[PDB]
């Protein structure tokens, strides 16, 4: 795939392409790689669609139940439930996931779970097949505490590149903005992100 | 010998002694509850009794949030209520995961009544001394109110009441659906349906309530939530300024 | 006592195998007692799989090279004295 | 048929599980123990009776700690306190392992609640012989809970249980009356020591050591340390002054 | 492998069975009765895997001596056969499969006829006038095709048997060190110990 | 078990002398089975049940006297033993072996005294080419016994006497069909015997060759042989 | 793949005297071509006047020494502080080693 | 007369709040011989009175080694101690293998309490019926514990359990400030343990076969003296 | 002990069944435990297979969990092997086996219900069965169970001939129920189902002419009132 | 080596005017070596016929098994089992061992006694039901038979005609097949009569 998540002044923003390929064939060119495990805790999926789907499905539950009993879940916790699944099942999974969410205390929080099952908290994180090409662009163009539209742009560019250079990435660019004021889903089309 | 009084087996007249007793336990708390349907809401009022000045009212609740959509209010000893609520909070999370839609009020009830039934047929486990009143605004049926009892029975009510002065409250409601000849309370905003539920309970119990003697649960589409200390005082203030 | 003996003959050969020596009379005796010490129908902690105290007493007598010639009284209760 | 009280799961003719009510009697006949919720934590206190002169001073600890941030104290059959606190920790560590955050007080309470309540379900296991007072500091401040053998538990501003139950409960209500905003972390400790010293007149036959622990967001940065040395004498000497 | 033969005539069944036991490089025994008696009128010759061979035939011997003793009835050949088959078919999708091939021959005391059954390690069972396992069949089936009549006296059939063994000693690379010929008829199971020079 | 007595057994052994009444007669060239039906209501559906005469295999069949729901639990497992002895030896199961197989499960409770004995007593009628036609009996005692003619259930002690009287070894099959009905003259609490209080069965030397047909009678076929005397 | 075995090298020698016995080993512990320690002992006192050495793969030998040193603690408790016959410890070690027969302690081992 | 309805098993609470089946077990202690335990700041001693059957029989051992740093004595039901002394022997030997750490005495107390407690929750099983005096030198000094079958384990300077336990329990109660100051002396702390167990004898006379002593601390590993080894203290 | 369960069956609302030439009919009353309760939320007449329905008398809950366990056994033990649905005779057998095991098993009481199971299989035609707590089961031309058991059973002998059209048996089973009725008598307190012609109307799809739809049809609150006026 | 191709043999089934036919070769051989020429691949259970090709010890095992299963259907269900039904029992039955299959290629053929309708169907080793109006083939001459049938078949053949047709399809495929032949048998199944003819063919 080709996915990333960025934090800022007002919260966190998730971004992804929409291209799941089996082989050289684009089996679906409109994939929703931004998946929701709670009001304001979402993930970015990459790796086996069957594996990332199954996991997020199983985390959506653990957290619906955690809410039932114990209350609203820290973004930190969502991450721990992901790691526990990915690590304790490493031998049989191929999934790299980015968990991102907004609470009121910390605001923007982002956790990247590589293949191993390790967990790494970061200001922003990139992953998925086409990430390799933007480690350069991102490290140079990222800043802390960006404005909302500053961050949308940072993501639009980063992902415009990843898709240019990756054959396993493409489609439309989906975003999901997570702030106090709510959940806003974004979409940018090819006629737009290519001309950058 | 005379030990068909101690386990869930048949007395000589086809009676389950242990279940009949289990019912008698649901009053042991001495709280009364009622539930109503709106044009598109559902409301449950329960009493809150905090005798010990050492208690923290905020932790004293017989109203449980089972899911996003589904609320439950129990008449019965606290320990048993929680044993049931925890099991429902989990039968409904499992239901969503396995089957792909939120768990519907009447299905959760059939599943707890089925459970409540096993207790009624197995020697070694005892029923619970609780009467679970389930509410929601289920996406197919509308406002729902389904009640299960230690007997294993469940059924759906226009409105209902449970506990010690159950029949005084019940007979008040009966005489107000004999009179509007419908299956609900024709008011739009849930606020007026909460006021109505408190009104017809003051009327039936012959005592006034303060913001501290009541617990209110409410179900609209897409949410079930409980009213805070103050969210009730507002409801009471409005009753008093028309009555 | 058929079973009580089977366990003692089995314990004594089992020891000879694992250790290349004849088994101490004291310990052969205690092993037999540790068998009738599994009396019961309900045990939590460690399980004692059987049904009733073992209904037979034993006089056990033999020779090891540590403690000369020996005589022992094994009781159904699982304890013993060296008379 | 009769015989409705020899079996544990069994409902009396009017809704009561008698074996539980008997266990509460074992609670009432044991050491007296309390808890106080102050403005940023909780303070715990227990009465240690002194059978003979040969019991070693300061060296038979009754207050148990759960995780790092939670305190438990119980009154009654002591070994049942331990068996309960053990299951208490297995639970608090299941929680941490999976959800990373250390278990929230209210969620911890619900977990003990279900263990205890589940010991009131079958004729073949007896209820716990302890009322347990426990609490600590979580993401949203301080919480004090108490949990009787029936499975009942609620959150208290203060709580007591033991022989000196009615006596402490009454001095406890006195503070909630004078200071509605809660005591200071330090003051709550001085006072808990008073309250134990008093509820001892209901057992004044034998002698006793005091034992205090606390969990304060300001005085032990959220953790559950014991009260020792100078600060313990601070309070032992404050009790002597309000007993005379 | 390892010579397993058998021919069913008019009044009996005849089983030949190589006498040699070879362990890779050396011939260990020159006198192996490769057959267990399953009961008065039922014989089973066998060859195949090393240890798997005997251990099976003996398991069958036990289980048939047990049905014999229990119902004090001599289990019929058709049945002993269809049982041995199922016991092989069971072990073919098992963990370690019995790798054994067998010839069952015996006299059905109730039809007063002789019967010869051929079963391979897979559970493949068919009834025959003559049969063989391993490669034994290639050199000998061409002769039987030609010289076999089903009305053959027990004597006429021993002759034809010697003729097959002779061809096997001529065009077969293995030194199998002879055969043991056993005969099964109304009177039971007897062994001809005068064969490599009759 | 005080004096050498099988109590929980006699309990059910005499609970048998209450329900049902069944008969078996072995002729020289056939076998016969027969039973009376439980206290019938007008509205009970006669033709369906075959409630006390069950087929076990194409060559074996049993008459029941006892609790129905209890025998079905047995028969179900006996119809299976039949088929296991087929799939296994590719020959039809021999009667005694099937009988013993049940008798051994009956006695299985007559000893592992942690579950309750069996109602039910069986007459078995079967043919196998080792022991011609056979007739067997099965009380929950665990014992089985050979019979040229037999009976179980209420009024048992009585029919055993008429049977002993009219039986001859040279008997044909049709001769034994009568003897069976005839002697449910007496042993009938219902004054007058109808085709609907009955259930019948035969294992003959085939309707053709030297082989073995089996025949559970349809109601009409009974009212037809009842015609020979009983009622007309 | 994962390969659960090693070579740590070293070299041991045991000699039986008339009224004595010596059991010698080098102190070098290696992995491939690098050196791990120059002092990490190979030869151990096990009590009851028995010295042993489990040489080859350290983790497996270290673990086998631990497990026998323990077999001694329990032959004591179990048989009233009796001395372990040299010949008997040998046999107990056979049963220790053969226990993991199908996943052996990769050690040539001398007592 | 006066029957009891709530003393049937262990899963049954008496109306006054009492588990009778446990109180009965706590009494089995007193059905076995007397043993004594005491400790200075540097040592812990045990004295037991082994009891015999005939003049013609051995004496029951009453002290059992647990690790080189911890041991216990039993008064009461023997098999119940064989079962508990063994469990202790394991944890001690597990704290050694996994963590290479002498198992704390304060902790084996906590561990036995919870082991015995299990036998008072369960229907079917009877409680443990033996008392244990446990001694050891851990990272935190000398130590003595009393284990009653109720689960209640308590740490002391000295105590005594069993048949006429009361003679010594009262001696030690008065000797207190004297013997806990017997540091650096081993022979003298045993002289005291023995002068205390002998308050619990009638006209009865300690011999080489009656007496069983054990000791442990600082630089003395748990050793047991039976037979002639005990003569020097008589 | 089985005897005591049959006793819980003997009280508890009356229910009945009548087989005809071209259909079967089963009905009971819906006694409202209150007027506040909406009686449409509980079904005393439940579908087991589209060719088979059931009604009871006795303990409500024990029926529910028996209707559930019963639907499942229809798949697990028949449909998933032979591709067809089970025949009335055999599905009934599998329910009796279910209840007969609650009897002979330890730690459990038998069920407090007698069941009337009605249905049609291609080879055995129509049939109506009764199943008791004992695990015994009997085939009926018509019968009743529960309180009104004796009154109604006698009325059914009086009124039943083997030439009834299904519409005649609906008519009967309404009268029969009118004499016993405890509460009010309309479409809101009567539950009636039939096992008649194939209802293609109710299949949910159209395109394979080999499967033609449910024989089991549960009469609506309206269809009942309509028959009670011309009654 | 290949299980379907060790013993070999073929089986074929067709429909006609109110009738059906099923046929096979009598060959059983280990690889190249022919062992028996009297090994029939077609079995019957009541009025429903089942031909099975492939591995002998599994062809045999499945007969032994369906006899069992259908014998109990007769006793428990009070009737003889129908073809449509038995088909569905072979599917679910084969698919039971999905990950360790019986290496067989079953063909069901017979006439539904209530509706009088002719019925044939075939399966793969894990139970896919190929129901077909025309014809079903199976074996080591899967291909050859498909070739013959596709040409020689017309629907609604009278029985005495459909024998000639099915015989010629079978015969001429097995002659172009190394692992099939050595005899042949052909059941013709009318609504109540069933005739079983053996055939004359080369023997190589």
């Amino acid at each position: 795939a080709s996915i990333m998540a960025v934090t800022f002044k007002d919260g966190v923003i998730l971004g992804a392409d929409s291209r799941t390929t089996t082989g050289a064939y684009i089996a679906n060119r409109v994939t929703d790689k931004l998946t929701r495990v709670h009001d304001k805790i979402w993930c970015c999926r990459s790796g086996s669609a069957a594996d990332t789907q199954a996991i997020a499905d199983i985390v959506q539950y653990h957290l619906e139940l955690y809410t039932s009993q114990y209350g609203t879940p820290s973004t930190e916790t969502a991450a721990s439930v992901f790691k526990e699944l990915c690590y304790e099942n490493k031998d049989n999974l191929t999934a790299g996931i980015i968990v991102a969410g907004y609470d009121d205390k910390n605001k923007g929080e982002v956790y990247t779970i590589p293949l191993g099952g390790s967990v790494h908290k970061l200001p922003y994180a990139i992953a998925g097949s086409g990430s390799t090409f933007i480690y350069g662009y991102c490290d140079k163009n990222f800043r802390e505490n960006m404005s909302k539209e500053e961050t949308v742009d940072f993501i639009k560019h980063s992902l415009s590149q990843a898709i240019k250079w990756d054959g396993s990435s493409g489609g439309v660019i989906r975003m999901v903005v997570l702030t106090a004021a709510g959940v806003e889903r974004l979409i940018f089309y090819p006629d737009e992100y290519e001309q950058l | 010998a005379g030990y068909d009084r101690h386990i869930t087996i048949f007395s000589p007249e086809g009676r389950l002694y242990q279940v009949e007793y289990a019912f008698k336990a649901t009053n042991q708390t001495n709280i009364n509850s009622l539930a109503v349907r709106g044009k598109d809401c559902t409301v449950v009022i329960s009493q809150k009794k905090v005798p010990d000045k050492l208690l923290d009212p905020t932790t004293v609740s017989y109203i449980f949030c089972i899911s996003r959509t589904i609320g439950m209010v129990v008449n019965g000893p606290i320990p048993d209520a929680r044993n049931a609520a925890l099991r429902a909070k989990a039968e409904a999370a499992e239901f969503r995961y396995k089957y792909g839609y939120d768990m519907p009020c009447d299905v959760l009830a059939k599943r707890m009544a089925n459970l409540s039934q096993i207790y009624t047929q197995r020697a070694y486990m005892r029923p619970l001394g609780v009467i679970l009143t389930f509410v929601s605004v289920d996406e197919e049926l509308g406002p729902s109110i389904y009640k299960t009892d230690p007997a294993g029975y469940y059924v759906g009510y226009k409105a209902t009441a449970t506990g010690p002065k159950q029949q005084e409250i019940t007979t008040n409601l009966e005489n107000h659906f004999k009179k509007s000849k419908i299956d609900h309370i024709n008011e739009e905003s849930w606020e007026k349906v909460v006021e109505f539920a408190i009104t017809h309970m003051i009327d039936a119990l012959g005592t006034e309530f303060s913001k501290n003697d009541l617990e209110v649960g409410v179900a609209t589409k897409d949410k079930f939530f409980t009213l805070s200390a103050e969210n009730i005082e507002e409801r009471l203030v409005a009753i008093a300024e028309q009555d | 006592a058929r079973s009580m003996i089977e366990h003692a003959r089995t314990a004594a050969v089992t020891h000879n195998l694992y250790y290349d020596e004849d088994i101490n009379v004291e310990s052969l005796t205690q092993s037999v007692c540790d068998l009738a010490l599994r009396f019961g129908e309900g045990a939590s902690g460690e399980e004692r799989l059987m049904s009733r105290p073992f209904g037979v007493a034993l006089l056990i007598a033999g020779h090891d090279a540590d403690d000369g010639y020996q005589l022992f009284h094994a009781e159904p209760s699982g304890t013993f004295y060296r008379y | 048929g009769t015989g409705y009280d020899l079996s544990n799961s069994v409902f009396s003719p009017d809704g009561r599980n008698f074996q539980v009510e008997y266990a509460v009697k074992a609670v009432e006949n044991g050491t007296t123990s309390i808890g106080i919720k102050c403005n940023d934590g909780v303070v715990f206190a227990v009465e240690k009776l002194i059978t003979s002169k040969l019991l070693v001073p300061q060296k038979n600890v009754k207050i148990q700690v759960v995780d790092r941030h939670i305190g438990c104290v119980y009154s009654g059959l002591i070994p049942d306190g331990r068996h309960l606190v053990n299951r208490g920790r297995e639970e608090a560590a299941s929680f941490k392992k999976l959800y990373k955050t250390p278990i929230p007080i209210p969620a911890f309470a619900d977990r003990l609640g279900q263990y205890v309540q589940a010991h009131t379900l079958y004729n073949s296991v007896r209820p716990f012989g302890v009322s347990t007072i426990f609490g600590g500091v979580d993401k949203n401040g301080a919480h004090l809970y108490m949990l009787e053998p029936s499975g009942s538990y609620w959150g208290y501003k203060g709580a007591a249980t033991g022989k000196g139950r009615q006596s402490a409960k009454a001095e406890l209500e006195k503070l909630v009356d004078h200071h509605p905003e809660g005591l200071s972390a330090r003051e709550a400790v001085k006072q808990a020591a008073k309250i134990i010293y008093l509820a001892h007149e209901d057992n004044k036959e034998k002698d006793f050591e005091l034992e205090i622990s606390w969990c304060s967001l300001s005085e032990t940065n959220g953790l559950h340390k014991f009260v020792k040395g100078d600060l313990l004498q601070e309070a032992i000497d404050f009790a002597q002054k309000e007993i005379n | 492998m390892d010579i397993i033969l058998g021919i069913r005539v008019q009044d009996s069944v005849i089983l030949a069975s190589s006498k040699a036991v070879t362990r890779g490089i050396s011939v260990l025994k020159d006198s192996d009765d490769k057959t267990r008696q399953l009961s008065p009128h039922t014989l089973m010759s066998f060859a195949g895997e090393a240890g798997d061979t005997v251990q099976f035939a003996e398991y069958i011997q036990a289980n048939i001596q047990l049905y014999s003793i229990r119902e004090d009835y001599e289990l019929s050949p058709q049945a002993v056969s269809s049982f041995v088959r199922q016991e092989l078919a069971k072990s073919i999708r098992s963990r370690r499969p019995y790798q054994v091939n067998v010839l069952i021959g015996g006299y059905d005391k109730k039809k007063n006829k002789p019967e010869l059954y051929q079963i391979d390690y897979l559970g493949t069972k068919v009834e025959l006038p003559y049969g063989a396992h391993g490669y034994s069949g290639f050199y000998t089936f061409s002769l039987l095709d030609h010289h076999y009549r089903p009305d053959m006296t027990t004597e006429e059939g021993l002759d034809l048997l010697k003729l097959c063994v002779q061809e096997l000693e001529k065009r077969m690379p293995m030194d199998f060190k002879g055969v043991i010929v056993k005969i099964v008829d109304k009177d039971g199971i007897r062994q001809v110990d005068d064969f490599q020079a009759q | 078990s005080p004096e050498g007595r099988l109590y929980q057994v006699e309990y059910a052994l005499e609970s048998i002398s209450h329900a049902g009444t069944a008969i078996g007669i072995m002729a020289s060239d056939g076998i016969v089975l027969a039973a009376e039906r439980k206290v019938t209501s007008t509205l009970l559906e006669q033709d369906t049940s075959t409630e006390k005469l069950y087929k076990l295999n194409d060559k074996i069949a049993v008459a029941v006297a006892g609790l129905t729901a209890d025998a079905e639990i047995l028969i179900n497992t006996a119809r299976i033993h039949a088929q296991n002895y087929l799939k296994t030896y590719n020959e039809d199961i021999p009667v005694e072996i099937l009988v013993r197989r049940l008798s051994d499960i009956k006695q299985g409770y007559t000893q592992h005294g942690g579950l309750r004995p069996f109602g039910v007593s069986f007459i078995y009628a079967g043919y196998d080419d080792r022991y011609g036609y056979q007739l067997y009996t099965s009380n929950p005692s665990g014992n089985y016994t050979g019979w040229k003619a037999i009976s179980v259930g209420a009024n048992t002690s009585a029919a055993q006497t008429l049977l002993q009287m009219d039986y001859k070894d040279d008997m044909k099959v049709d001769d034994a069909i009568e003897l069976a009905l005839k002697t449910l003259s007496k042993t009938t609490d219902s004054s007058a015997l109808t085709y609907d209080r009955l259930e019948f069965a035969t294992i003959r030397k085939g309707a053709n060759d030297g082989e073995v047909y089996q025949k559970i009678f349809k109601p009409q076929e009974i009212k037809d042989i009842l015609v020979k005397t009983g009622i007309t | 793949q994962f390969n659960p075995y090693g070579d740590n090298g070293g070299t041991i020698l045991g000699i039986a005297g008339e009224d004595f016995a010596v059991l010698a080993g080098d102190t070098r512990n290696i992995t491939d071509y690098s050196i791990n320690s120059r002092y990490e002992p190979k030869v151990f006192d096990c009590g009851d006047n028995i010295v042993m050495s489990a040489n080859g793969f350290a983790a497996d030998g270290d673990a086998l020494v631990k497990r026998f040193k323990n077999s001694v603690k329990w032959y004591h408790f179990d048989h009233n502080d009796k001395k372990l016959s040299i010949n008997s410890a040998a046999r107990n070690i056979q049963h220790l080693l053969y226990g993991k027969r199908f996943f052996p302690y990769y050690v040539h081992t001398i007592i | 007369m006066f029957r009891n309805n709530y003393d049937g098993d262990t899963v049954t609470f008496s109306p006054t709040g009492r588990l009778f089946q446990v109180e009965y077990a706590l009494e089995a202690i007193k059905q076995g011989s007397v043993t004594v335990g005491l400790r200075s700041n540097t040592h812990a001693v045990l004295v037991a009175l082994k009891r015999n059957a005939d003049e013609l029989s051995s004496y029951q051992k009453k002290i059992i080694k647990c690790d080189e740093h911890m041991g216990l004595s039993l008064a009461g039901l023997a098999p119940d101690a064989r079962v508990l002394s063994n469990y202790l022997r394991q944890q001690c030997n597990y704290s050694s293998l996994v963590f290479n750490r002498k198992l704390a005495v304060e902790r084996a107390g906590h561990l036995l309490c919870d082991k015995a407690q299990k036998n008072t929750q369960s229907y079917g099983g009877r409680p443990y019926g033996v008392g244990l005096l446990i001694i050891g030198y851990d990272k935190s000094g000398a130590h003595l514990l009393e284990f009653q079958p109720s689960g209640n384990v308590t740490e002391l300077y000295g105590t005594a359990i069993g048949a006429r336990s009361q003679g010594a329990k009262t001696y030690l109660e008065r000797t207190l400030d004297t013997f806990i100051k017997i540091d650096g002396n081993p022979d003298e702390l045993i002289k005291a343990g023995v002068e205390a167990i002998s308050q619990s004898l009638r006209d009865e006379s300690l011999t080489v076969d009656n007496l069983s002593i054990a000791i442990v601390g600082k630089d003395t590993p748990f050793t047991i003296y039976d037979g002639e080894a005990v003569a020097k203290y008589i | 002990q089985i005897d005591y369960a049959l006793t819980a069956v003997k009280q508890g609302v009356t229910s009945l069944g009548i087989k005809a030439t071209n259909g079967v009919v089963i009905a009971t009353e819906k006694k409202s435990s209150s007027p506040l309760a909406m009686s449409e939320t509980l079904s005393k007449v439940s579908l087991l297979t589209p060719d088979i329905g059931a009604v009871y008398s006795g303990m409500g809950p024990d029926y529910r969990v028996l209707v559930d366990k019963s639907r499942k056994v229809a798949h697990t033990s028949y449909k998933r092997i032979y591709g067809e649905y089970p025949p009335t005779k055999l599905l009934v057998s599998e329910v009796a086996k279910i209840m007969q095991e609650a009897t002979q098993s330890g730690g459990v009481r038998p069920f407090g219900v007698s069941l009337l199971i009605a249905g049609h299989d291609e080879f055995n035609g129509f049939s109506l069965y009764q199943v008791d707590p004992s695990g015994s089961y009997f085939p009926w031309k018509a019968t009743a169970i529960g309180k009104g058991s004796v009154a109604a059973k006698t009325f059914l002998e009086k009124r039943w001939n083997d030439e009834l059209e299904l519409e005649d048996a609906i008519h009967i089973a309404l009268l029969t129920l009118k004499e016993s009725v405890e509460g009010e008598f309309n479409g809101d307190t009567i539950e009636l189902a039939i096992i008649g012609d194939e209802n293609p109307d109710l299949l949910g799809y159209t395109g394979i002419p080999t499967d033609k739809g449910p024989r089991f049809r549960k009469l609506t609150s309206q269809e009942i009132n309509d028959r009670l006026e011309a009654l | 080596s290949d299980p379907s191709s060790i013993n070999g043999g073929i089986v074929v089934a067709m429909t006609g005017k109110d009738c059906v036919a099923i046929a096979c070769d009598l060959r059983l051989g280990s690889q190249s070596l022919g062992v028996s020429n009297k090994f029939e691949k077609i079995f019957h259970y009541g009025h429903v016929f089942l031909g099975i090709t492939g591995l002998a010890t599994d062809v045999t095992t499945l007969n032994e098994m369906f006899r069992y299963k259908t014998n109990l259907y007769k006793l428990k269900e009070e009737r003889a089992i129908e073809p449509e039904t038995f088909t569905q029992l072979v599917s679910s039955s084969l698919y039971e061992r999905r990950f360790g299959p019986y290496f067989v290629g079953p063909v069901v053929a017979g006439i539904n006694s209530k509706s009088g309708k002719p019925f044939i169907a075939g399966f793969d080793l894990i139970g896919c039901i190929d129901e077909a109006k025309d014809f079903i083939v199976s074996g080591t001459a899967s291909d050859q038979l498909f070739g013959m049938c596709e040409s020689l078949y017309e629907p609604n053949l009278e029985p005495e005609d459909l024998f000639e047709t099915i015989s010629q399809a079978l015969l001429n495929a097995a002659d172009r097949d190394a692992l099939s032949g050595w005899g042949a048998v052909v059941y013709i199944i009318k609504k109540d009569e069933v005739v079983k003819r053996y055939l004359k063919m080369r023997q190589d």
